[PDB]
């Protein structure tokens, strides 16, 4: 009972966030569809939303049929498969579970003994470090009775009651992955393709020269203080040649970082012109 | 350079304790220790200057700076 990847389809995730974020500050809850496998890849396909009365700290499913009236409305297309789990959201508070979550999760497992919860935290979920996580409860009955196989990977060092409570009753916390294919990543990245116009637009010059003979003005003052900064520099210690001069705007770099830059964006401005010249 | 973008939160420098860490008593009311980032001056901070912070971390980001007599000897 380990090494359980949880692949997710990218069509599933971003629906989890959007409805998982539009309801902010009040939290939010929906469902997952997928299919168990023998033990390891408990994949996921697609999700949806039960209606609900959301607060900042609590929510339930009001209606008990919109999840049942819709699967029966889906199989006419059969674009998905049966149910496998359910998610919810803690909007700014960290990723963990609560005594309410288990009481409902404790139904699913005895109903079906691999179902899964999922937790998300969109506020602190910046364009980088997502914090999503999922969970499968344990049998503490089986605990008092009293598993790794040659690989474990990743563990957490935060979420206190996911870190000191995250084992004794929460769940055999379990990694995730993503099923990013070629067939979709193509249609995925089609945003950043700028345009076929977007590499020969010789934009206006009236900032260019206003940057050019502006930039050199900003070169000298750092240069001629680096002219100061080589006076003898053999003074009172080898470290005294280093630590008497803190890195408060180390000069020589600062000119090089703009030396290359003004070169790199002007060389395009000149080249782009002569190419645009042969538009005719 | 991303986090240096919005939405920041204000404060008020007090004093340093190390080459790469200082403290703040923000306007929100409380006092917090916090680490300055590099790519930043140091010469301009020691008094109760004005500052800008990153909200959730309560980190530090960047600096921010800011009768008429009309007569003459004729």
């Amino acid at each position: 009972d380990t090494k359980e990847t949880v692949y997710i389809s990218s069509i599933a995730l971003l629906k989890m966030l959007k409805h998982g974020r539009a309801g902010v500050p009040m939290e939010v809850m929906g469902l997952m569809l997928g299919e168990f496998v023998d033990d390891y890849t408990v994949n996921v396909v697609d999700v949806f939303a039960m209606p609900q009365s959301g607060t900042g700290v609590s929510v339930e499913a009001v209606d008990d049929v919109f999840q049942a009236k819709m699967m029966d409305m889906l199989k006419q297309t059969g674009r998905d498969q049966m149910v496998v789990g359910w998610y919810h959201s803690h909007p700014g508070f960290g990723c963990w579970l609560s005594s309410v979550d288990v009481n409902t999760q404790k139904s699913f497992e005895q109903l079906n003994s691999r179902a899964v919860a999922v937790v998300v935290d969109p506020i602190q979920s910046v364009k980088g470090k997502v914090v999503i996580d999922a969970f499968r409860l344990i049998d503490t009955g089986a605990l008092i009775n009293n598993q790794t196989t040659s690989n474990t990977g990743l563990l957490n060092k935060a979420n206190i009651q996911a870190l000191i409570h995250g084992l004794n009753r929460h769940y055999y916390s379990l990694n995730i992955d993503y099923h990013k294919t070629a067939k979709e990543t193509k249609m995925l990245m089609n945003l950043h393709k700028e345009q076929w116009q977007s590499g020969l637009k010789m934009y206006d010059y009236e900032e260019k020269e206003e940057s050019n003979l502006a930039a050199t003005k900003s070169m000298v003052k750092i240069a001629e203080q680096y002219s100061k900064r080589i006076e003898e520099e053999k003074e009172l210690t080898e470290e005294e040649l280093k630590t008497r001069y803190v890195g408060r705007q180390d000069p020589k770099k600062h000119l090089s970082e703009t030396a290359d830059e003004t070169l790199e964006n002007n060389i395009v401005s000149v080249l782009t012109a002569g190419v645009n010249s042969v538009a005719i | 350079k991303r986090i240096q973008s919005v939405p920041l939160v204000i404060g008020q420098f007090l004093e340093p304790i190390d080459q790469n860490t200082g403290i703040v008593s923000s306007t929100t009311g409380m006092s917090y220790v916090v680490r300055i980032l590099s790519t930043l001056d140091r010469e301009l901070l020691k008094p109760s200057m004005s500052v800008a912070l990153h909200r959730h971390s309560n980190a530090l980001v960047d600096i921010l700076p800011p009768e008429k007599p009309d007569v003459t000897y004729a």
